């Protein structure tokens, strides 16, 4: 029906963080996806820009 | 649900709830049998009435 992109950098031994049901300082107080959570999380390192 | 956090303690519901289910149905099927016998033997007291 619709799809969002959620578009954030964020730090390399944390992106674990996001997943369905992780705790976590990001997951906690940043960006807290749903258990349920239907879709893809797509990272890749950045430290070139 | 004091120690776990929700998703880690779905698992432990989900068996709990599958366990007792199953106990629960055990026993309302004991007691259809049980009352089929009752049911036979009310209708041979009446009769005998």
């Amino acid at each position: 029906t619709n799809v969002y992109a959620d578009s954030f950098v964020i730090r390399g031994d944390e992106v674990r963080q996001i997943a369905p049901g992780q705790t976590g300082k990001i997951a906690d107080y940043n960006y807290k996806l749903p258990d349920d959570f239907t879709g893809c999380v797509i990272a890749w390192n950045s430290n070139n820009l | 649900l004091s120690r776990l956090d929700p998703p880690e303690a779905e698992v432990q519901i989900d068996r709990l709830i599958t366990g007792r289910l199953q106990s629960l149905q055990t026993y309302v099927t004991q007691q259809l049998i049980r009352a089929a016998e009752i049911r036979a033997s009310a209708n041979l007291a009446a009769t005998k009435m």
